[PDB]
């Protein structure tokens, strides 16, 4: 007999964010020995050391925006790599940095990252000081004797600072020619040496346009295969590709596995949803406005050959109409619309 | 010439709207900021009428409970309740406007969709 | 009702007479009685269970 008006507010977001702006921080301290997720600025645990506090402060600010999420884990230096790997497996991350990453530790980190990206299909990135590895997911910042604010800084400190800055870098903007006001004193380098270092695939600081900025934003991978091409030599392209991969995988796991069945109508609905997501991406300047979603027809051919059904005496549309045995095959045409850093025009 | 001064963040106690009982975080009431205080204010305003309790100010209160008990047909009381909600909710300076979409008729339970526009 | 003790049947007759005057458009639910002033205190849970 007693009834009430129960109204619960609803908020709609046109843009959905997933696995973006994450910073993974692991430091070796004997006092805290735990994980700390920092969502509010100037949140400093008393356990962490002064150098760790400096690392946190460097990670605090970004070029355009403060990084969305800062996650810090603390454990003893001994057996740090195993626990760091376990925790990063437990909780997803976007970028990784280590204050005291030795060459063996950096190699192990790169191997774990590439193994994840190649088997687990988890698109993750790491920033490292001196690594010559053959993967584009890692970031190599080889700039020695770096001093910021008339203060001596180690290589790993500035790599963490640059990772935090990139976390705050918007996708429309490019990391190329981004000046740092805090950096005041750097060893003098020649233009030829800087160009040679950049052509080696290294990220360095240059004094240009009356400021100290980085020359380029290329990936740490020196050797890109024939298929990868020039654009895959840029972190900007791989970033949006990884974001699209993560979003598609997340929505697929949320909706289509288990909950949804396999049918031609289900295939059409999945195609429509993929097209809608691609249109949402097209709303941003990240990708081109033109893209297509199609059923992988040759994959259906291969599935029929595995089944053994003769290809003759039916319409080619029946191949699409034929059930794929709890499977879906799709084809999509996309192109990354990442614009231009430096240009060259002509006069008459 | 001077621009309008922004309304400072409304801070007060917090609780689950479904629980209807105040919650305590380690002894401290949960802090409400941005779009947290206005929901509590709207819940308090709608839940209880002023004319029942002498303590509240005359401007406070809503007359939706008059429609409780089936005192009139649904067809016009839909718009009447929309107007009542608009009167009861736009009194808050924080809230800009309130919109009511429609009402759903099923058995004895009426479900309606109402919209809130805010500043932050 | 009216600080006067009333038997059950008296108030049933009163309620029947009140319902006789109730229009069909109106509903008997949540109809207040001004004459009734003093009633024993009951809890909301008990009233809900009784209903």
């Amino acid at each position: 007999p007693s009834i009430n008006i129960s109204f619960k507010e609803l908020a709609t977001t046109v843009k959905e964010r997933s696995a973006r702006g994450i910073i993974a921080m692991v430091l070796k301290d004997a006092k805290a020995l735990g994980l700390n997720e920092i969502h509010e600025k100037e949140d400093i645990p008393v356990d962490l050391s002064a150098e760790n506090k400096e690392y946190i402060n460097l990670a605090l600010m970004g070029n355009v925006n403060t990084p969305n999420k800062l996650l810090v884990y603390v454990i003893e230096g001994e057996a740090d790599i195993q626990t760091a790997l376990d925790f990063l497996e437990t909780k997803e991350f976007n970028y990784l940095c280590m204050p005291k990453a030795v060459e063996a530790d950096k190699t192990a980190i790169k191997n774990w990252i590439i193994k994840l990206r190649d088997i687990d299909k988890v698109k993750v990135k790491a920033v490292l000081g001196k690594v010559v590895g053959n993967h584009e997911g890692i970031i190599n910042f080889t700039t020695e004797d770096v001093l910021v604010g008339e203060k001596k800084y180690s290589v790993d400190e500035f790599t963490s600072r640059v990772a935090g800055l990139i976390a705050g870098t918007p996708l429309s903007q490019s990391v190329t020619y981004t000046k740092l006001s805090d950096v005041v004193d750097i060893p003098k380098m020649t233009k030829v040496d800087a160009e040679s270092r950049v052509n080696k695939g290294e990220l360095i600081l240059i004094k240009e346009a009356g400021a100290i900025r980085i020359a380029r934003g290329v990936n740490s991978l020196t050797e890109l295969t024939a298929e990868k091409g020039e654009m895959f030599q840029k972190i900007k392209i791989v970033d949006t590709l990884d974001i699209i991969h993560s979003d598609i995988r997340k929505v697929i796991i949320d909706d289509y596995i288990g909950k949804v069945t396999n049918s031609y109508d289900n295939k059409c609905l999945l195609i429509v949803a993929i097209k809608s997501y691609l249109e949402e991406l097209e709303k941003s300047a990240l990708i081109e406005s033109d893209s297509t979603v199609e059923i992988d027809f040759e994959a259906q051919k291969s599935y029929l050959k595995s089944k053994g059904v003769d290809l003759s005496y039916m319409t080619l549309q029946e191949i699409k109409e034929a059930n794929t045995g709890s499977k879906v095959f799709l084809k999509a045409k996309i192109k990354v619309l990442d614009a231009m850093e430096d240009i060259d025009l002509s006069i008459e | 010439l001077p621009k309008t001064e922004e309304l400072p963040i409304f801070r007060e106690v917090a609780w689950d709207f479904e629980k209807d009982e105040p919650i305590l975080e380690k002894g401290d009431f949960k802090i409400i900021e941005k779009k947290e205080a206005l929901k509590v204010w709207i819940y308090k305003c709608i839940k209880t009428n002023r004319y029942e309790h002498e303590i509240y100010s005359l401007e406070y209160g809503t007359e939706l409970s008059e429609l409780i008990g089936q005192k009139y047909t649904k067809g016009l009381t839909e718009s009447e309740a929309s107007r009542f909600i608009k009167e009861a909710l736009l009194i808050n300076p924080y809230i800009l406007e309130v919109n009511v979409k429609s009402a759903n008729f099923n058995r004895d339970i009426l479900s309606a969709n109402v919209k809130v526009s805010t500043i932050y």
